[PDB]
Protein backbone atom coordinates (compact mmCIF):
# COMPACT_ATOMS: atom_id res chain seq x y z
CA UNK A 1 0.00 0.00 0.00
CA UNK A 2 2.13 2.85 -1.44
CA UNK A 3 1.54 6.70 -1.82
CA UNK A 4 -0.54 6.47 -5.10
CA UNK A 5 -2.08 3.57 -4.51
CA UNK A 6 -1.20 0.03 -5.78
CA UNK A 7 -2.50 -1.77 -8.79
CA UNK A 8 -0.57 -4.66 -10.07
CA UNK A 9 -3.24 -6.83 -8.48
CA UNK A 10 -6.67 -8.09 -10.33
CA UNK A 11 -9.33 -10.52 -10.56
CA UNK A 12 -12.11 -11.28 -12.61
CA UNK A 13 -15.92 -10.17 -11.39
CA UNK A 14 -17.82 -11.83 -13.73
CA UNK A 15 -18.34 -15.20 -14.97
CA UNK A 16 -20.80 -17.30 -16.75
CA UNK A 17 -20.72 -20.50 -14.46
CA UNK A 18 -18.64 -21.46 -11.53
CA UNK A 19 -15.30 -23.06 -11.00
CA UNK A 20 -14.31 -26.33 -9.95
CA UNK A 21 -11.77 -27.13 -7.12
CA UNK A 22 -8.01 -26.21 -7.65
CA UNK A 23 -8.80 -25.42 -11.06
CA UNK A 24 -7.75 -22.40 -12.83
CA UNK A 25 -9.05 -19.64 -15.10
CA UNK A 26 -6.51 -17.21 -16.34
CA UNK A 27 -8.15 -16.48 -20.44
CA UNK A 28 -10.24 -13.22 -20.76
CA UNK A 29 -12.61 -11.69 -22.63
CA UNK A 30 -15.05 -9.38 -22.84
CA UNK A 31 -19.02 -10.17 -21.24
CA UNK A 32 -21.96 -10.09 -22.38
CA UNK A 33 -24.80 -9.21 -20.00
CA UNK A 34 -28.16 -9.11 -22.27
CA UNK A 35 -29.62 -10.21 -25.29
CA UNK A 36 -27.45 -8.30 -27.77
CA UNK A 37 -24.01 -9.94 -28.50
CA UNK A 38 -20.96 -7.67 -27.37
CA UNK A 39 -19.22 -7.45 -30.98
CA UNK A 40 -15.89 -7.10 -28.87
CA UNK A 41 -16.36 -3.65 -28.50
CA UNK A 42 -16.68 -2.05 -25.03
CA UNK A 43 -20.45 -0.78 -25.09
CA UNK A 44 -23.56 -0.95 -22.97
CA UNK A 45 -23.93 -4.21 -20.87
CA UNK A 46 -20.31 -4.89 -21.96
CA UNK A 47 -17.82 -4.63 -19.04
CA UNK A 48 -13.99 -6.04 -18.92
CA UNK A 49 -14.43 -8.84 -15.48
CA UNK B 1 -8.95 -33.03 -10.40
CA UNK B 2 -6.12 -31.80 -12.09
CA UNK B 3 -3.85 -34.91 -11.96
CA UNK B 4 -2.89 -36.83 -15.29
CA UNK B 5 -2.60 -40.38 -14.15
CA UNK B 6 -0.29 -42.99 -16.89
CA UNK B 7 -0.34 -46.59 -17.08
CA UNK B 8 2.00 -48.42 -19.04
CA UNK B 9 3.07 -52.61 -19.64
CA UNK B 10 5.15 -53.68 -22.58
CA UNK B 11 4.97 -57.08 -24.28
CA UNK B 12 6.13 -58.18 -27.59
CA UNK B 13 3.98 -59.92 -30.50
CA UNK B 14 4.43 -62.35 -33.45
CA UNK B 15 0.84 -62.33 -35.49
CA UNK B 16 0.28 -60.19 -39.09
CA UNK B 17 -2.40 -58.49 -38.59
CA UNK B 18 -5.24 -58.62 -35.01
CA UNK B 19 -5.21 -59.17 -31.27
CA UNK B 20 -4.67 -61.98 -29.87
CA UNK B 21 -6.42 -63.40 -27.20
CA UNK B 22 -4.48 -63.42 -23.67
CA UNK B 23 -4.46 -61.77 -20.59
CA UNK B 24 -2.30 -58.79 -19.37
CA UNK B 25 -2.56 -56.02 -16.76
CA UNK B 26 -1.17 -52.74 -16.31
CA UNK B 27 0.87 -50.70 -13.77
CA UNK B 28 1.49 -47.09 -12.52
CA UNK B 29 4.54 -45.43 -14.00
CA UNK B 30 3.82 -41.64 -13.72
CA UNK B 31 1.94 -38.98 -12.46
CA UNK B 32 2.50 -35.05 -13.13
CA UNK B 33 0.08 -32.21 -12.09
CA UNK B 34 -0.23 -30.03 -15.31
CA UNK B 35 -3.90 -29.34 -14.20
CA UNK B 36 -5.17 -27.78 -17.08
CA UNK B 37 -9.29 -28.20 -18.55
CA UNK B 38 -8.60 -31.34 -21.50
CA UNK B 39 -11.79 -31.95 -23.98
CA UNK B 40 -9.20 -33.08 -27.25
CA UNK B 41 -6.40 -34.54 -28.32
CA UNK B 42 -5.03 -36.05 -31.50
CA UNK B 43 -1.52 -37.96 -32.67
CA UNK B 44 1.45 -37.66 -34.63
CA UNK B 45 3.62 -40.17 -37.04
CA UNK B 46 6.52 -40.22 -38.88
CA UNK B 47 6.95 -40.64 -42.97
CA UNK B 48 10.35 -42.16 -44.45
CA UNK B 49 11.01 -39.12 -46.89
Amino acid sequence: SKVGGNYNYLYRLFRKSNLKPFERDISTEIYQAGSTPCNGVEGFNCYFP
Amino acid sequence: DGYFKIYSKHTPINLVRDLPQGFSALEPLVDLPIGINITRFQTLLALHR
